[PDB]
């Protein structure tokens, strides 16, 4: 149990690291209202706007 | 195999986007149309909405700021 | 492009806490290193031709590979020039 | 807009390269830099121009002017070792044995 | 992520059409073909708009008719394709109960 | 990649292919040709021995005229043989074989 | 060939450099046109 | 509004090298017009380029002029001279300059005054978006391979000289061997 | 709007994670020599990073007078700002990231290629010429390395079609890379151990030892943000190297075990055994001379990785493994 | 100007340039065509349509003052 | 070797012979078994194999050079013009590679980098005579720029050696910005970089108007550039005094090998591209200027480097009357003038490396010539004749023809200043003639003998030059078939 006391400064790095990346995540889905995407592009863009933009007339 | 699925969901969908787009561009360049020639009916010999080009072959309008797409 | 504005401002946002940990406190010659340099130079210009033709290999074909063959031929023969002169050693 | 503000910026540098190496008089390492600032936008003029005709070639060119400005700085700053190693300082008129 | 106007009416947008694509892909690549012939041949967007028009009518056809033919499945779909960007392989039981609703 | 092996002057004499391979243009390969070969080869390492003497290194100054020697005088033969296949060069014993 | 092995003891990341090289430089000039001849 | 502010930083780092006193700090503000140039090339859409050029001019001839310039130690009044005199040389030049960029844009690039509403957006090309980085390598290395190959060439030359200039071996200096024979096998020994 | 709070989140948990990172180096160093590390403040020491922090913020500071104090105080904000901004596009999971830039490896190499200027600066801008020779060293040292960084990087690039991380891990999705390119990886981690003067390679450091360092000038906070900025690369290095090489937030054998776990724990778990393998090379092994590390740098590691790019290209190309 | 497009497609008006170039290499005089070099360069520059727009953006400006 | 590189096979092959030469080099000179030898001689007796070599792969594939004609077409085209162009050249360099070995050994300057760069920067000459764009266009000037740094710099602890590498360091890269600039405004305002591009975009429109004023501006930064690689006055200030600094084989092959290269370029990317009345007007004022003050300040000096280097100021003026005549006869003068010019400045630095073994400066440290060495004195003499202009001798041909060129060009004021300039700059020659032959110094410098290697292309140069007016023939049917062929 010695080893797992002197890793225990790691776990809180692991945690931390999890933390942020977390944080940041829900961060953005709250902003935008749906999780941040990766393969993104031109077309993803104009897709996207043109969604709000009938979203906001339909409504 | 995945991006191949992908490209082939987005081409098939592209024409009617092509369509909405093309009909959302022809009501904008008909409205600029009107207005220039309502704002510009006053002076003599000039054209509505004359391509500076020749022999057709149509472009779009140049819009003056470089690579509006990317934005 | 769109997403190097998160960048700027974290840049910025760097700024203010590095400033902010700064002022806490507040409150209360030699010819080797310029061998070095030409070398970084020669190879950074490597890897920034490594790099699109990396990402293209796959349009590029056997031509484009060959040709980079070539580049690095032609590029490793300096290499050699500097192993033998005494470039790289200090 | 766009094209005319970054062409102005260009010549702008390039007018400004031209002033260092005007004004550096006894600074000849500035007048390095001048022209490292005259590479520079030259660089900024072919990309810009690339971008707005819509070229390929701008860019590659632009790539190939990077390559050889790199090229030529290592060669340049080899001559100014070389130099301030033979005569011991960087003063112009120790480098003026010719004439 | 809604798929559907107040009064039933299948709203365009991008997560229902990336969701159709191979519905519509099937049922009029002919006017999709057509449309894209007219559009190399004359790039002007006036010089051929009922191509244009006859491929917006097939589009919201199908999208009525696989609204109306199932429900539940289409509306996940569309949910989770909203969700995650228009990614196919994050939404993988949405997908294949939509196939087995609406087969091809 | 494309590759077009159309040249600007048309031959002047007929053309038993347009684009040989290189293991048809190196079996065309003559006794003129192997003598074009042997003659560079040889004054390349004459060269080689004649200026190696001075520095003391006859051996590896031979080698590397032969290296160079027979790398120059490949290319000169395999330059006659395909100019001679392509009818750029007066080729008759070659048309004589093709018909 | 004793020199080869001396120059291997002598400097043997060379040499792993320059074997590496080989046969990423043999892989497509003979290989690949095997496997395109097969197809 | 954002690219006014780079050119001006641009601008101001600019001057500074012109007019700077420490060769250091010249190098400093060299590396701060570049940074600027890079937000530009930002601006622009070639992210490729503003890469390579924060990696080669930033990182590569950057430090090559740091070093050397750190190394020289240059004093002041070795390095020295009044600017007022060359004051109107440099004015009449960069108003001459100035005038034949006046000329140049009054007749070519015509500047348009005010636009969203009125862009067509193909959507073809769309489809699959090839990337500024992208395009280049394609292009590069398979139609322009020459323009390519002979910066090899260049950077070969580059190299050589660079040796043939600045290279000094030690006359006599012991130099650590460490294939020795006690590195190697090290049989023991004893007084015995 | 929420682009700050996003950034706020990076950076304060970042420097949460290096005040524990180099307790845990204390840590798992003294467990290595038979001995225990930092645990009378606070319980097993984990209030030890506050209490040094605490420390160094209320010792008084001290102005060298160096006739070039903006540099002089400007170069550790240098160095932070590019760690933080190198910290800025790493991935965490499937869309945990801020600047989804398409170009992300060779932004990444750029921030590392402009990390040299704040060492030098230091050096440059400290009184003793000492410390500027040491910069100068540390420089050269971490050139070399970059170059050798930078072509494994053009080998993972050679492996995969695309330039972003999360591209690059949904590619790793099959076989970690790991396994195909151990080799690789283990030249890129002793890289990148000479990249942050950790472990062998470790000239500033090596105070104690006739090369000094750059850091011998610097006040309080000067060396509190220099060491900040070191740890903070080496955690962004590690990152690095999960991302490239282990998958980043990809799981084992891809069993449904061990998709419960989110992913961003196996994208720790994996940044945490590569820093206890930075602790285990630093606390297991001697320290190369100047000469020697540079000679290291220059001849074996370059030449290897060029055949490694060679290698990985000719096996791609010639079979259809190609994406 | 070559076709190479800046996103890996056709050139803007790499088309304009291939008409004139097919005009000029198959015209009896270079004259011929003028209209053609003229539309190349008024799709590289946009000067004649940016003319136009700002002699409309003077005449708008001017009713309203 | 696939079938397109039949176009490229004299550089390829001059390309692996610099490479395995280097290789070599290195290796045998890094090399502790021996006693670290001098390998310059015995790598310069290489690469002068390799470039007779590669000579006679360029003259017997005449036609196989223009093999892959679209393939190459982006990058370079082949014709008879850089035919004949690229096989002077190659005998220039060979020349100057075969009168440069004695200077090795007994100046003990021993690095084989030299011989290696000589071959890297013919082959950069030879890519800018094929070369068709404006982008190979830059990368050969600039390879030929850093290997003449190299070159200049090539005696590090040479005080002048190093200034002159400074000086040509700076002036380069200023005229390589400018260039730059001008090919950055031509490729912005006109979308091509090609010179087929160029030339379609710029017939039948004068390139003075409000039209292309950005066109104007890129062509005339792109002259201003090819004026400074050529040294016209208005940029001539680096040619003195680097051709002084600069060891004396560098500064031979500086003046010898690119002028017909920056040349021939001048010709395929001004008269066939951007041909218009204004380039050839600033050629025109360049031209007087040249020939105007390199006749003033060579009457001044009193080296014989830098009374070289004028006397090449003004025969690149007379190179500029012939190009800004810009006719057939224009075209076909200037070819004649480089290749007369080319062979009186081999033969006058092959004499002064003779003279180089006693260490030759001033011009009257060679008095009392024509009694230590008699022969030398008369040959010297007469290509000092040769480059006045005197009937007999080969100079004389390259400069009437010059004088008809501007007589049939209407440009009688171009035609009287080079006539006056001629007048004018004879006197220096005459008085080089007075120092060997007339006067009685008090003290004599004697001479060392020469070697076999400078004397044979001494001899067969002096030939040629004294019996040329016997058969003009041959050179005056190549540049009117060159001159005809650069267009169609
Ligand atoms: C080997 O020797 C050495 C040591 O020994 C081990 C050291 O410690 C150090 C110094 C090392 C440090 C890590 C000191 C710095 C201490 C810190 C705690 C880092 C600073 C961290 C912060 C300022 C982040 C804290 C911010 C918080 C808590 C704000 C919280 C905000 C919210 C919760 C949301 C809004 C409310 C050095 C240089 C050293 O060399
Ligand atoms: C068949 C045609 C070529 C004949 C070449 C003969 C030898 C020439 C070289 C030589 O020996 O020079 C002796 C001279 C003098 O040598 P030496 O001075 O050592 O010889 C006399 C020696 N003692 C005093 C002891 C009696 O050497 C040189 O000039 C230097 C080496 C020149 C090498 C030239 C190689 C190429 C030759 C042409 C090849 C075609
Ligand atoms: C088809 C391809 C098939 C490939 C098959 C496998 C071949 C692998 C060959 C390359 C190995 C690369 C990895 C090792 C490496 O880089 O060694 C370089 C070198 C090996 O050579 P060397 O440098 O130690 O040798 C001494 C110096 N000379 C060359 C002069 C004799 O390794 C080092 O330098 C080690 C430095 C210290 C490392 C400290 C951290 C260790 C961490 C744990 C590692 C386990």
């Amino acid at each position: 149990l010695r080893w797992m006391e002197a890793v225990l400064p790691l776990g809180i790095i692991a945690g931390m690291l999890c933390v942020m990346g977390n944080a940041q995540y829900y961060i953005h889905k709250a902003a935008h209202g749906r999780p941040k995407h990766i393969g993104n592009d031109l077309w993803d863009v104009a897709m996207e706007r043109r969604d709000k933009k009938l979203h906001e007339q339909a409504a | 195999a995945l991006k191949e699925e992908k490209y082939a969901a987005r081409r098939s969908i592209l024409p009617v986007l092509q369509a909405e787009e093309d009909e959302r561009f022809v009501r904008e360049w008909h409205k600029y149309l009107a207005y220039e020639a309502e704002v510009m009916k006053d002076v003599p010999g000039w054209k509505v909405g004359e391509s500076v080009y020749n022999s057709g072959r149509w472009v779009p309008p140049a819009s003056g700021e470089l690579r509006p797409d990317i934005w | 492009m769109l997403e190097f504005a998160p960048i700027c401002i974290y840049l910025v946002i760097s700024l203010l806490v590095s400033l902010i940990l700064l002022g806490l406190p507040f409150l209360f010659f030699d010819i080797r290193f310029y061998l070095v340099s030409i070398l970084f130079i020669i190879f950074d210009l490597e890897v920034t031709f490594f790099f699109p033709w990396a990402v293209s290999l796959n349009k590029i074909d056997l031509f484009g590979f060959w040709s980079m063959m070539a580049f690095l031929l032609i590029l490793t023969i300096g290499f050699l020039y500097e192993w033998k002169r005494g470039a790289l050693d200090w | 807009m766009d094209l005319i503000k970054y062409f102005t910026f260009s010549m702008i540098i390039f007018i400004l390269g031209i002033w260092g190496i005007l004004l550096n008089r006894r600074n000849i390492l500035i007048m390095l830099m001048s022209i490292e600032l005259m590479l520079l936008a030259v660089n900024s003029n072919f990309l810009v121009f690339s971008v707005s005709l819509d070229d390929m070639m701008g860019q590659l060119f632009a790539l190939l002017v990077l390559t050889v400005a790199a090229a030529e700085s290592a060669i340049g700053l080899a001559i100014f070792v070389i130099t301030f190693r033979v005569r011991g300082t960087i003063a112009v008129e120790f480098i003026n044995s010719i004439q | 992520a809604s798929a559907v106007d107040a009064s039933g009416n299948p709203i365009p947008s991008s997560s229902v059409l990336m969701a159709s694509s191979k519905h519509i892909g099937i049922r009029c690549h002919s006017e999709n073909l057509d449309f894209l012939k007219c559009k190399k041949k004359d790039p002007n967007p006036e010089k051929c708009l009922d191509k244009g028009r006859d491929v917006t009518r097939c589009v919201l056809g199908l999208l009525k008719d696989l609204h109306q033919k199932c429900t539940k499945e289409m509306d996940d779909y569309v949910g989770c394709m909203y969700y995650h960007t228009n990614e196919f392989d994050l939404c993988r039981k949405e997908q294949q109960a939509f196939e087995k609703k609406c087969s091809l | 990649m494309n590759t077009d092996i159309t040249a600007s002057t048309k031959p002047e004499y007929p053309v038993v292919d347009r684009n040989p391979p290189f293991t048809k243009v190196v079996g065309n390969f003559s006794t003129l040709d192997y003598l074009r070969f042997v003659t560079i080869t040889g004054v390349s390492v004459t060269v080689g021995y004649l200026s190696g003497i001075k520095p003391g290194i006859r051996g590896p100054s031979m080698v590397t005229g032969g290296l160079i020697g027979v790398m120059g005088g490949f290319m000169y033969a395999y330059q006659n043989s395909a100019g001679r296949l392509m009818g750029f060069f007066p080729n008759d014993d070659e048309v004589a074989r093709h018909n | 060939m004793e020199k080869l092995k001396m120059f291997v003891v002598q400097e043997p990341v060379v040499a792993a450099s320059c074997l590496i090289a080989g046969f990423g430089l043999f892989l497509p000039a003979v290989v690949r046109p095997i496997l395109d001849s097969y197809q | 509004m954002i690219l006014s502010v780079l050119f001006s930083l641009a601008l101001v780092s600019g001057l500074m090298v012109v007019r700077a006193k420490n060769p250091v700090h010249s190098v400093l503000f060299f590396i701060l017009v570049f940074c600027d140039t890079s937000g530009l090339l930002l601006l622009l859409g070639l992210d490729f380029f503003a890469m390579i050029f924060l990696v080669v001019y930033i990182g590569a001839i950057a430090v090559l002029f740091l070093f050397v310039v750190m190394m020289f130690h240059i004093q002041i009044a070795e390095i020295h001279e009044e600017v007022l005199r060359y004051l109107p040389v440099s004015g009449i030049i960069g108003l001459i300059l100035w005038w034949e960029m006046f000329f140049i844009l009054d007749n070519e690039t015509i500047p348009l005054l005010p636009t969203t509403s009125l862009i067509y957006t193909v959507y073809a090309g769309k489809v699959r978006s090839w990337t500024n980085l992208e395009t280049l390598g394609n292009l590069l290395y398979t139609y322009y391979f020459v323009w390519f190959l002979v910066p090899s060439l260049i950077l070969l030359v580059a190299m050589i000289g660079a040796i043939v200039l600045t290279m000094h071996r030690t006359t006599k200096v012991k130099r650590q061997d460490v294939f020795r024979r006690n590195a190697i096998d090290f049989r023991r020994t004893i007084m015995r | 709007i929420a682009v700050p709070a996003e950034i706020l989140g990076i950076i304060l948990p970042l420097l949460l994670g290096v005040a524990f990172l180099v307790l845990a180096e204390r840590k798992v160093m003294a467990f290595v020599q038979r001995r225990k590390g930092p645990d009378v403040v606070g319980s097993f020491g984990l209030l030890q990073p506050l209490a040094d922090g605490l420390k160094l913020i209320l010792k008084e500071p001290i102005s060298p007078s160096s006739a070039n104090f903006f540099l002089f105080r400007m170069a550790p904000v240098a160095t932070f700002m590019l760690s933080l901004v190198a910290w800025a596009v790493v991935p965490f999971d499937y869309g945990m990231v801020l600047s989804d830039s398409n170009i992300g490896l060779l932004y990444l190499f750029a921030i590392s290629s402009l990390g040299v200027y704040g060492i030098i600066t230091a050096g440059w801008s400290s009184n003793s010429k000492y410390a500027f020779l040491g910069a100068l060293r540390s420089a050269a040292q971490m050139v070399s390395y970059e170059v050798s960084i930078g072509l494994i990087l053009i080998t993972v690039l050679i492996c995969v079609g695309s330039c972003n991380l999360s591209e690059i891990v949904m590619a790793q999705k099959q076989i970690w890379f790991g396994i195909p390119l151990f080799p690789v990886l283990v030249m890129f981690f002793i890289s990148c151990l000479a990249e942050t003067n950790r472990a062998p390679f470790d000239l500033p450091e090596a105070e104690a030892e006739s090369v000094a360092g750059y850091n011998v000038e610097y006040s309080s906070m000067g060396f509190a943000l220099f060491f900040l900025g070191e740890y903070a690369n080496m955690i962004l290095m590690s990152g690095l190297c999960t991302s490239l090489s282990l998958g980043g937030w990809l799981p084992i054998l891809d069993l449904p075990i061990f998709k419960r776990i989110p992913g961003s724990i196996w994208f720790s778990i994996k940044v945490i055994l590569f820093l206890f393998l930075y602790i285990w090379v630093r606390a297991a092994f001697p320290r190369y001379r100047y000469d020697q590390l540079m000679g290291l740098g220059w001849k074996v590691f370059l030449p290897l990785s060029l055949a490694w790019v060679v290698a990985v290209s000719g096996v791609s190309v010639t079979f259809p493994w190609l994406p | 100007a070559s076709g190479w497009g800046i996103t890996g497609n056709k050139g803007r008006c790499y088309d304009f340039w291939m008409d004139f170039s097919e005009c000029m290499s198959r015209c009896r005089e270079p004259k011929d065509c003028g209209l053609l070099r003229e539309d190349y360069l008024e799709c590289l520059h946009h000067s004649k349509e940016f003319q136009r727009r700002n002699r409309i953006y003077k005449e708008e400006q001017r009713k309203i003052r | 070797m696939f079938n397109l590189f039949l176009a490229v096979y004299p550089e390829i092959f001059i390309i692996n012979a610099t490479f395995i030469l280097l290789i070599h080099g290195v290796v045998f000179s890094t090399s502790k078994k021996y006693d670290y030898p001098p390998l310059v001689s015995n790598v310069g007796w290489l690469g002068l194999l390799s470039v007779l070599i590669t000579l006679l792969l360029l003259a017997a594939g005449a036609p196989l050079l223009t093999i892959a004609h679209l393939f190459r077409n982006n990058f370079f085209r082949r014709d008879n013009f850089t035919y004949f162009c690229q096989i002077l050249l190659l005998l220039s360099t060979a020349g100057t590679i075969s009168m440069c070995f004695d200077f090795f050994e007994q100046e003990r300057f021993d690095a084989f980098e030299f011989i290696v760069l000589i071959l890297l920067s013919t082959c950069s000459m030879l890519f800018m005579i094929s070369a068709y764009d404006l982008i190979a266009m830059y990368l050969a000037i600039e390879l030929q720029s850093l290997c003449f740094y190299v070159m200049a710099a090539s005696k590090r602890k040479s005080e002048f050696s190093t200034e002159a590498g400074l000086k040509y360091l700076i002036l380069g890269a200023f005229s390589s910005g400018i260039l730059l600039f001008g090919c950055s405004m031509i490729y912005g305002s006109t979308g091509a970089t090609h010179f087929d591009q160029l030339a379609k975009i710029l017939t039948g429109y004068e390139l003075a108007g409000a039209r292309s004023s950005g066109i104007f501006m890129g062509i005339l930064f792109i002259a201003v550039g090819s004026l400074f690689k050529i040294t016209a006055v208005p940029f001539h200030m680096w040619a003195p005094d680097i051709y002084e600094g600069s060891p004396t084989p560098v500064t031979a092959f500086l003046s010898i090998a690119p002028k017909i290269s920056i040349f021939a370029n001048i010709l395929r990317v001004f008269i066939y591209g951007s041909y218009g009345a204004t380039l050839q007007q600033i050629f025109c004022f360049c031209s007087i200027a040249s020939m105007i003050l390199g006749a003033l300040a060579a009457m001044a000096q009193t080296k014989v480097k830098r009374l070289l280097a004028y006397s090449s100021i003004g025969h690149v003026g007379y190179i500029c009357i012939g190009f800004s005549c810009g006719t057939i006869e224009g075209i076909q003068s200037l070819l004649i003038g480089i290749f007369i010019y080319a062979l009186m400045t081999i033969d006058a630095f092959a004499i002064v490396l003779a003279l180089r073994q006693t260490r030759v400066k001033y011009i009257a440290d060679l008095g009392a010539l024509a009694k230590t060495n008699p022969i030398l004195a008369i040959t010297f003499s007469i290509t000092m004749f040769s480059y006045v202009g005197i009937p007999p001798l080969a100079g004389f041909c390259s400069k009437f023809y010059l004088f008809f060129a501007a007589l049939g060009c209407g440009a009688y004021f171009l035609a009287s200043v080079g006539v006056v300039t001629s007048v004018i700059g004879c006197f220096y020659y005459i008085r080089l003639v007075k120092r060997m032959f007339f006067d009685t110094p008090r003290t004599w410098i004697l001479y060392e003998p020469m070697d076999r290697d400078k004397s044979l292309l001494l001899a067969m140069t002096s030939s040629f030059i004294t019996l040329f007016f016997l058969y003009p023939s041959p050179l005056f049917s190549v540049t009117h078939q060159m001159a005809l062929s650069l267009y169609l």
